[PDB]
């Protein structure tokens, strides 16, 4: 039942991920360096998020049907989903062992206290960790992981969407791809309710999104902190 | 109001 179009979609999204996710973490030495020994980690982690946004954009451009949207709608969708896709794609380096994101080295291994040192509180960090745990336990196929990222970006209910009709139809082809993939290539019992569970993770991300933007607006209302951000982070997340 | 976004989106 996995149609030729559907196998096509999966091939494109896998490739788009491998082109925008480098598991060597080579570029990390270009960021402002991490400091731990004051929002110590805000320069290094703002650099990471700004880099990650560019990677998310390059992925979104390759999602089939996305380019048939207008640039206004594309902007809307990326502005709303950027932090969610970043949290979701960070799951690949997350290790449940010491509850940290191990991106290669110890300098580039981040725990909950590093996230605190960028200005964020456990109001965000506590659901964020349980999010990463629950995703980690879904044991997702790479096929499913990249479909989930695509569905996240192309959402019809984002605030300010203009052609909700076209956005809905683009998402629908991706959701139907995912549902058929699960049915055909994911054996029970891991397949049990798997689609519903993945959609629950998107709901987890809407809540995480709202809390991020509250603490961001608090953070960036202090001009001392705005100064440590990047111009892309400011345009996307605000002010 | 989004110069860098639109440049990155091609
Ligand atoms: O291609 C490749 O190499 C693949 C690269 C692999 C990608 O690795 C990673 C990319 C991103 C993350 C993270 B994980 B959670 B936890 B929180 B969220 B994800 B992002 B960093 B860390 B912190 C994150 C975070 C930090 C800063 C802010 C900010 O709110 C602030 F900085 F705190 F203000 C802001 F402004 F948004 F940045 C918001 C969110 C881990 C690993």
């Amino acid at each position: 039942k996995l149609s030729e179009e559907q196998q096509h979609i999966i091939a494109i999204l896998l490739d788009a991920h491998h082109k925008t996710y480098d598991p060597t973490y080579a570029d990390f030495r270009d960021f402002r360096p991490p400091v731990r020994m004051p929002l110590s980690m805000l320069p290094h982690l703002a650099d990471l998020v700004s880099y990650s946004i560019q990677k998310v954009i390059g992925f979104a451009k390759m999602i089939p049907g996305f380019r048939d949207l207008t640039s206004d709608d594309q902007i809307v969708l990326l502005k709303s989903s950027a932090i969610e896709v970043i949290m979701l794609r960070s799951n690949q380096s997350f290790t449940m062992d010491d509850m940290s994101w191990d991106c290669g080295s110890q300098d580039y291994k981040y725990d909950v206290t590093d996230v605190s040192k960028a200005g964020h509180t456990l109001e965000l960090i506590e659901p964020l960790i349980k999010f990463q745990v629950g995703l980690k336990k879904l044991n997702l196929h790479e096929e499913e992981h990249v479909l989930l990222m695509a569905i996240c970006i192309v959402s019809p209910d984002r605030p300010g969407v203009q052609d909700a009709k076209l956005v809905e139809a683009i998402q629908d082809r991706l959701s139907n791809t995912l549902q058929t993939y699960i049915r055909c290539r994911h054996p029970p019992p891991g397949s049990h309710q798997l689609y519903a569970k993945m959609i629950q993770k998107l709901a987890d991300l809407r809540s995480l999104n709202e809390e991020h933007s509250k603490q961001y607006r608090s953070l960036s209302f202090q001009p001392e902190n705005s100064m440590k951000l990047t111009p892309l982070v400011l345009e996307v997340f605000g002010n | 109001n989004h110069p860098m976004l639109m440049n990155l989106l091609k």
